[PDB]
RNA sequence: GCGAAACCACAGCCUGGGGAACGGGCCAGGC
RNA sequence: GCAGAUCUUGGUGGAAGUAGC
RNA sequence: CUGCCGAAGUUUCCGGAUAGCAGAAACUCAGAUCAGUUUUAUGAGUAUGUAAAAUGAGAGUUUCUAGUGGGCCAUUUUUGGUAAGCAGAACUGGCGAUGCGGGAUGAACCGAACGUGAGGUUAAGGUGCCGGAAUGUACGCUC
């Protein structure tokens, strides 16, 4: 495998109010609650289930039970931040999001720009 | 002011599709056994007091206007007063001697007729 | 979600029950619902529990093709008794394998009755057409030998479509437009 | 003829006051909004003025051909577009009675066009194309100054394959 | 191409019934696209129409239009109540609807 | 070629369950 | 004031172009 | 034809005379009484009856005058039983005069008792499909 529940471990919420926010297994309550924690000011530690949430491929080096402070300066040493970034699944999410944004306009201007983006076709020229 | 209907179906009686010896006018059925008075489900209705129409809009057309049967002149003149409730409707049996003039005169005196191009031809 | 027209439904690895009752579902919405390779629909349970309830049925007409059993299946969840549930069968098309006017078209799934979705690891399942094997269908081996041969053609198209699909992506960043504005997350 | 000759019941006297519309925060003056009813359906126009009730629109003439129209605020979805400049275009002219139809009249005699049919034909005086070519000469540079803005107006909105109304911000 | 499409398509399912009992006067309409009862309050009011046709012509064109307004939600999955000017048929089940953008708070 | 009468609520596939018979009408299945 | 009374009188059907002569 | 009232289906003596149930009329009363009521306390033996606080409703008559004057099921109590079941009484209501939602269906089961309708919300029961409604959430058990 690549991924498991372990202490240290970077997962990705998907249910619940704090859906698409990253956040660090801290402590292994049982094979179906897990305690988590965010540097971000918003994100509060809280247990939450494997059901609310997906395991991301990175991985950082965290002591058990570590509290909010020291996780947000590992969080910070260890540079997780912008590191998920770089992985091609925070830009298909952040695309996505950006995306949902656009309004009729954007929308408009993103239609001719493809417009004249297809027409190259280089290909065998 | 608008005319409201609590229904337009008759009321028929019961089994009188399956037999011509029993005839569509409502009786009251009187077997106990009888679905239809019971009143179960997919049974008939019956007529009920609830069914009955607003006082105020009772008798009217869906024009309006009630009904006043006349049967010659003397009759429409009634009607000076309450041309805006009544229109006139001129009986089967009034031949076309009367009925031409009564809606000559029902005509001046600003009276609706119900039947009034009845018997009768035009001639511009 | 968003519906289409015709809907070309891939039976491989899905629930028995959980297909029909989602299909059943959508015939009487008016879709037309076309099932392929039925021989591969899977039921939960050992495959000596599957071959005792057909025989059961064995003891009307009891057909014996897969594509038949998941007729049957649909049909129990259709009031084919009057005529809306009448006009709901006549929209669907159960067949074993991929058939040629189908090959060549889109084949969905439904999450809701994949067998992987919804059994537990490790429980025992049996395939349709190699329960009806034993019952009296006589040609899995064909329709198998068949399936390769797609498998092979669907896969050299693949192929090409992905060569092929190599020249626009290599020229997607080729053209400056792509990256100058791709503020848009486009 | 005038001594009321029935019962004739008076109304009684209402508590209905006019109030005046209150139209949506997002229905400014400017907005390029799309039509959703009538002949000009899925075409985008601007928002000059805000009538008592409806919008008074007009999408450029040389742009989509829209006039100087009312449309109501229902029947119209705004767009969160750049907005226009439409203070430097008076729009006092615009009134209840500018739009209105004009009164069904003519004393026509008996025969000829009474009977022969030889009727008349309406026609839009140059007095509205008048006040409608000042609109696009105050509102064109506006919407030359911005890019796409010329090209925007005159595309027609519609609805493709797998848009949900409810959850893509206009 | 493209056409116009300025609605949003939409089937009918069934009319409000209990297991034995029909409401022919109130239609359960699904708008495609929409998935839960939150989803389904930007439809509400909305103005709901089927389209048909028939053989015989009236004033040159075949094409008869039934109106209609969605009314509130039914059920958590995002279907709604829609009442029609006259009671939609009972043939019409599973057939296609056009939900327009109009009235609009957008 | 000449020619009845008895009889006639209406009907007419099964399988079960349906407590009161219920199968011929009812409910779930086949036809 | 009728739907019944193996109701009364009259007319008329299916059985039937059958049984049959 | 419509509308409004509306039982009883049984005490008791014995085919009955009563009574009860349901109406009519005349009376006197709301500062008068009454209750398939709950109490308080006196006593008597957790209950019991009696007497006097809460709650609700205006109450008490007198006269004569229609129908009923079978039961079934269910609940509880029951005495013996006795292959085991059951039988026997009694206690109490429902149906019998009563449709409606559910219960696959069904007269006794769960809700609910009825003018004609629009809208809303629920009961019982339900939300895979037939079937209106989550192929809902969170735990487990079961092959």
């Amino acid at each position: 495998f690549k991924r498991y529940v372990e202490v240290g471990r970077v997962v990705l919420v998907t249910k619940g109010e704090y859906t698409g926010k990253l956040a660090v297994i801290v402590d292994i309550v049982d094979h179906k609650r897990a305690l988590i924690d965010s540097p971000c000011s918003e994100f509060p530690r809280q247990v939450i289930r494997y059901g609310s949430v997906v395991l991301t491929h990175i991985v950082m080096k965290l002591p058990r039970g570590a509290r909010s402070g020291i996780v947000a300066k590992k969080w910070k040493a260890q540079d997780v931040c912008n590191k998920w970034a770089s992985s091609a699944w925070a830009k298909k999410l952040e695309a996505k999001k950006v995306r949902s944004q656009l309004n009729d306009f954007d929308r408009f201007a993103v239609m001719r720009l493809k417009k004249q983006r297809r027409e190259q076709v280089n290909v065998a020229v | 002011v608008n005319i409201i209907k609590k229904r337009t179906k008759p009321f028929k009686r019961h089994q009188s599709d399956r037999f011509k010896r029993v005839g569509e006018s409502w009786r009251k059925p009187r077997g106990i056994d009888s679905c239809v008075r019971r009143r179960f489900r997919g049974t008939i209705s019956m007529p009920k007091i609830g069914y009955g129409n607003n006082k105020k809009t009772r008798y009217c057309m869906p024009n309006g206007l009630k009904a006043f049967l006349v049967r010659n002149v003397s009759d429409v003149e009634l009607l000076l007063m309450h041309n805006k409730t009544y229109a006139a409707e001129i009986a089967g049996n009034v031949s076309a001697r009367k009925r031409v003039e009564i809606v000559e005169k029902a005509r001046a005196l600003g009276v609706k007729v119900t039947n009034a191009g009845a018997k009768v031809r035009s001639q511009e | 979600s968003e519906f289409q027209k015709v809907v070309v439904i891939d039976a491989k690895g899905h629930l028995l029950g959980r297909l029909a009752s989602v299909v059943a579902k959508q015939l009487l919405g008016g879709q037309k619902v076309v099932v392929v390779r039925c021989e591969e629909l899977n039921i939960s349970g050992h495959f000596f529990r599957n071959k005792l309830k057909y025989l059961a049925y064995l003891r009307a007409f009891h057909f014996r093709a897969p594509s038949r059993i998941f007729q049957k299946a649909v049909r129990g969840m259709l009031p084919h008794k009057t005529a809306r549930g009448q006009a709901a069968l006549e929209h669907l098309q159960a067949v074993e394998g991929i058939p040629p006017p189908f090959d060549k078209q889109k084949r969905v799934v439904v999450p809701a009755a994949l067998r992987v979705l919804r059994l537990k690891p490790g429980r025992k399942y049996c395939t349709v057409g190699r329960l009806s094997s034993e019952v009296g269908w006589k040609y899995n081996d064909i329709v198998a030998k068949l399936e390769e041969r797609r498998k092979v053609k669907s896969a050299a198209f693949y192929q090409a479509k992905l060569a092929k699909q190599k020249k626009i992506a290599s020229a997607k960043e080729a053209s400056p437009v792509n990256q100058k504005l791709s503020q848009f997350g486009y | 003829k005038y001594y009321p000759a029935y019962r004739e019941n008076v109304p009684k006297k209402a508590r209905k006051a006019v109030r005046p519309t209150k139209l949506r925060a997002s229905l400014a003056p400017g907005t390029v909004c799309i039509l959703l009813a009538g002949r000009f359906r899925g075409k985008r126009v601007v928002v000059l003025s805000q009538l008592e009730d409806t919008l008074v629109v007009t999408g450029p003439y040389k742009v989509n051909g829209v006039p100087i129209r009312r449309v109501n605020h229902r029947y119209v979805i705004a767009t969160s577009a750049p907005k226009i400049d439409v203070s430097g275009v008076s729009v006092e002219k615009f009134t209840k009675a500018y739009f209105a139809k004009q009164k069904r009249s003519g004393p026509v005699k008996k025969d000829e066009a009474f009977f022969a049919e030889n009727a008349p034909k309406n026609a839009l005086p140059a007095e509205r194309i008048a006040d409608q070519k000042a609109v696009d000469a105050k509102l064109l540079p506006a919407i030359k100054a911005i890019p796409n803005m010329k090209e925007y107006l005159a595309a027609s909105f519609a609805l493709s394959n797998g848009d949900r109304p409810h959850l893509m911000k206009f | 191409a493209q056409g116009h499409r300025l609605y949003v398509k939409a089937k009918h399912l069934s009319f409000q019934r209990s297991k034995h009992v029909i409401h022919p006067g109130t239609s359960i309409v699904k708008i495609e696209g929409c998935d839960s009862k939150e989803e389904a309050q930007f439809y509400l009011g909305k103005r709901v129409c089927y389209v048909y046709k028939s053989s015989k012509a009236v004033r040159g064109s075949k094409i008869r239009v039934i109106w209609g307004t969605i009314a509130r939600p039914h059920g958590n999955s995002g279907a709604v109540r829609a009442r029609f000017v006259h009671n939609l048929p009972a043939k019409t089940f599973g057939s296609s609807l056009r939900v327009m953008l109009y009235p609009s708070n957008i």
